[PDB]
RNA sequence: CUAAAACUCAAAGGAAUUGACGGGGGCCCGCACAAGCGGCGGAGCAUGUGGAUUAAUUCGAUGCAACGCGAAGAACCUUACCUGGGUUUGACAUGCACAGGACGCCGGCAGAGAUGUCGGUUCCCUUGUGGCCUGUGUGCAGGUGGUGCAUGGCUGUCGUCAGCUCGUGUCGUGAGAUGUUGGGUUAAGUCCCGCAACGAGCGCAACCCUUGUCUCAUGUUGCCAGCACGUUAUGGUGGGGACUCGUGAGAGACUGCCGGGGUCAACUCGGAGGAAGGUGGGGAUGACGUCAAGUCAUCAUGCCCCUUAUGUCCAGGGCUUCACACAUGCUACAAUGGCCGGUACAAAGGGCUGCGAUGCCGUGAGGUGGAGCGAAUCCUUUCAAAGCCGGUCUCAGUUCGGAUCGGGGUCUGCAACUCGACCCCGUGAAGUCGGAGUCGCUAGUAAUCGCAGAUCAGCAACGCUGCGGUGAAUACGUUCCCG
């Protein structure tokens, strides 16, 4: 995991996106490409359209899933069985 | 060995017993080059045998060797495009080597909780004619006898 | 290998010398001491804004002429294939076959 | 692969290095400009047979000594060729670079020159066997030349199948260290591809 | 017994030559077998491959001689594959032209970025124009696109085996034969004796490196034996070539000598001397060629193909997918051991924007800090582990084994989700020495223990290349197996 000194890594794009999203207390679907961005308690209500590789998966953040990264909730490989 | 026999290594005598046989035994029980540990094991086994019987290690060791020393063996020989189990006379050096190897190997399978105790018990039983090595010698002599008909080639 | 990729490696090197020399190194000095106020400074975020090509982590030691990306030797900057051929021709001073 | 390059086999005993300079921090750029100079001098001059190119470097000043069998072709009577080579050598970041154009004493005891001639004849229309015979017989006349082997490989005669041929005269002990073996390799460009020519020549031994 | 035809084939045949082959013979070799030691095949994990899957799981490599291989370092880059977004004289060269003083940078904005746009900066020649780019272009670039059955170059293998040829001569109508066979000997087509052959070349051997002994030279950063100062902290310090050591030159193994076999010939057995005795030990060196062996993905290249794309830029993903199969390794199944405490010995190698010490802070990765070092000096600790001594465990799926999983951290990197390593706490699977079958090894070898380097920001490293510590058993002999 990332070192504690450096602070959590959140991309600036979706950062300013969520500050402009929460300033009026409305949570519309936000579409992003940065899977590497962690989850901040400022994302508690917002729902992200996180990229997968083909499309964007909708992920509704909760209190439980804070501290993880977005890419956890956008599974890439599709395997059903042989 | 296609061009002839190879020279033999002249192993040296032992410090605390002065006999070739104990040095051969420590070389046989040697593992991974831990010569100090092998010497400790052999010396402890000899001391245990001395304490149990009250006599000198070397004489009872020689008695055990003579008890487990073979004289006839069986080898697979191919004559006329056909293989047989031919009984063969054993040279003294090979008999001593086989006896020591059997002693060590059978002492390694005992259930006396320690190498020193297992070796001491095995050598004492071989001296008294009860060890498993004695049984192996009896079986190999029996097998040599059973195939005596093939002794002519 | 490919001319475009040989060129792009050099372009990374000139980018590195232009940016990683002070811009992508002072931010690291800011982040090193926990005493230094990194969190509000956004030295992490500022250093994200810099191009990826500034980072030397994107560099690749290729053969200085051949462009071969693997089997490289740092002493000569040459591929294993080229070192063998030029050493045999007596081109690298003080190099010869081994025996011991 | 069977035989290593003879020059590298006796590099530390009989033959000498073709570049002479010392560098610790500036070894890489020295090598860069060395190979640039070599390729520039190889591409610029092709009519006169360029036997050898030495480069010496001391700080700013570079001495490039180039050997050819026809010095007049590569040099200018008013210095035109000299001016051209000087100008194109300054542009190679050679700072102050000066050239020593020199001539070989015997231009048929040199393996590189012999391979040059054999390739030039084999290129246009000459049958290869004639090329090797003429080259070998011309080499034997020279006094110091005591052995020669000439070998060519490729689609000889424009055939569909590659072949290798070689002719020898005298002694060529490639395994002997003290004996010096002048070695010359060159690729002749034919309409059907590329033909490789190798020449080994033995002129006595040094101790 | 006499005895056709239709139709079909471009041959069917005889003798002899060179190979190849034989479950034909003869003579020999090689860890080939035999005698041994340790393994694989059974278990968990690492790696590669096949298959399946997928949008893609980039490509090449298929017995020996593919399968810890190209890959001596796939999160991005690498990257050549997929999705999507841009771009076209192009991401990058050089030539013919028109217009120019800007190209170029530096900050802001939008965008995932490529990129687009906004704001400030503006060439020196010298009158002819040159350097820069703009567009307009035009030649052209650019292809890890195809063909290793069109190739060069490079490499593997038979095989470090002893063989492969040529000139002249001679024999045969001819392919071809002799020389190269025969006796002996050798590691060897090595040599001797014979011989329609006489010679020669590439092969063998020697010349090269290292290693084992000694002599001369040699003293710093290396030694310290004899002398002084030392303070514990030691060659640490003044001093000294004496012993090592470092690196220059040289000597020393040449069947040189003796005895015996031997055609008195090669050669062979034994002995003395010597450090070393019979190519001392190990390397480098790989003949003509074979297998259309491998490589158009190190590179080059004939031909074919793309060229508003099969070129080129970017973000994300993939190369890491898994019901299985094969191969190479690591860790184990324990008492010849586990854990704890103490304690002794190496070699080699690396280090400048690198090695990095003392000290301090953490339990520990590690953090702070920077002494000294381009290094026989300083750092890798003074270097190790196995080893030795002491205590404990008492034969159990255990104080063995460590997989898997939960939680908490460090470091690198813009970024450890897919997909890094390491640290701490807890968790504690299979595994009881492994069927048929199979592999390596003849002495400082096998076995076992640790150290270092390349690649490398970090690492998948248990892989590869080297270094040393401790160090065995066995070989009766070529009948069987392989070459």
């Amino acid at each position: 995991p990332r070192s504690l000194k450096k602070g959590p890594f959140v991309d600036d794009h979706l950062l300013k996106k969520v500050d402009v999203q929460n300033e009026k207390n409305t949570k519309q679907v936000i579409k992003t490409w940065s899977r590497r961005s962690t989850i901040i308690p400022d994302f508690i209500g917002h729902t992200f359209a996180v990229h997968d590789g083909r499309k964007h998966v909708p992920v509704f953040v909760t209190e439980a899933m804070v501290g993880h990264k977005l890419g956890e909730f956008a599974p890439t490989r599709t395997f059903k069985g042989h | 060995p296609r061009k002839g026999p190879a020279p033999k290594r002249p192993l040296v005598n032992d410090p605390v017993y002065g006999s070739q046989l104990v040095t051969q035994l420590v070389n046989k029980v040697l593992l991974e080059g831990k010569k100090s540990l092998a010497e400790r094991i052999v010396y402890g086994a000899l001391e245990q045998a001395r304490e149990k019987t009250g006599t000198d290690p070397v004489v009872t060791l020689k008695r055990a060797l003579d008890n487990v020393k073979p004289a006839l063996e069986v080898r697979s020989r191919r004559v006329g495009g056909a293989t047989y189990q031919v009984p063969v006379e054993v040279r003294p050096d090979r008999s001593t080597t086989l006896a020591l190897r059997w002693l060590v190997n059978f002492s390694r399978q005992r259930r006396e909780k320690t190498m020193v105790e297992r070796l001491a018990n095995e050598i004492l039983d071989a001296s008294n004619g009860l060890g498993a090595s004695v049984k192996r010698r009896e079986d190999t002599h029996k097998m040599a006898e059973a195939n005596r008909a093939f002794a002519h080639y | 290998a490919k001319k475009s990729k040989i060129v792009k490696n050099e372009q990374r090197r000139e980018l590195v010398q232009r940016y990683a020399e002070r811009r992508a190194e002072l931010k690291r000095t800011i982040r090193d001491p926990a005493s230094s106020p990194e969190r509000r400074a956004a030295a992490v975020s500022a250093l994200q804004r810099l191009p990826r090509d500034s980072s030397p982590v994107r560099l690749r030691n290729r053969d200085v002429v051949d462009g071969r990306p693997r089997g490289h030797l740092r002493k000569f900057g040459l591929s294993r294939v080229r070192v063998r051929e030029m050493a045999h021709r007596g081109e690298l001073p003080g190099v010869r076959k081994a025996s011991w | 692969g069977q035989k290593i390059n003879p020059h590298g086999f006796r590099l530390g005993i009989t033959t000498e290095w073709k570049s002479r300079w010392y560098a610790d921090k500036q070894y890489k750029d020295y090598v860069k400009e060395d190979v640039a100079i070599r390729k520039l001098l190889a591409t610029g001059l092709e009519r006169a047979g360029i036997a050898d190119v030495e480069i010496e470097r001391t700080r700013d000043r570079v001495r490039v000594d180039i050997h050819t069998a026809r010095p007049g072709i590569v040099i200018g009577r008013r210095g035109t060729e000299a001016d051209r080579i000087r100008a194109d050598l300054e542009k190679l970041t050679g700072k102050q670079v000066q050239l020593n154009i020199l001539e070989v004493k015997n231009p048929e005891s040199q393996a590189q020159l012999v391979a040059q001639g054999v390739a030039e004849q084999l290129s246009n229309r000459v049958a290869f066997r004639r090329a090797m015979r003429k080259a070998i017989q011309s080499a034997m006349r020279q006094p110091n030349v005591k052995g020669i082997r000439v070998q060519c490989s490729g689609r000889l005669g424009g055939a569909e199948m590659s072949r290798s041929e070689f002719y020898r005269e005298g002694r060529v002990p490639l395994h002997t260290l003290r004996a010096d073996i002048d070695y010359g390799l060159y690729e002749a460009k034919t309409t059907f591809g590329r033909i490789g020519v190798k020449v080994w020549i033995y002129k006595g031994d040094i101790v």
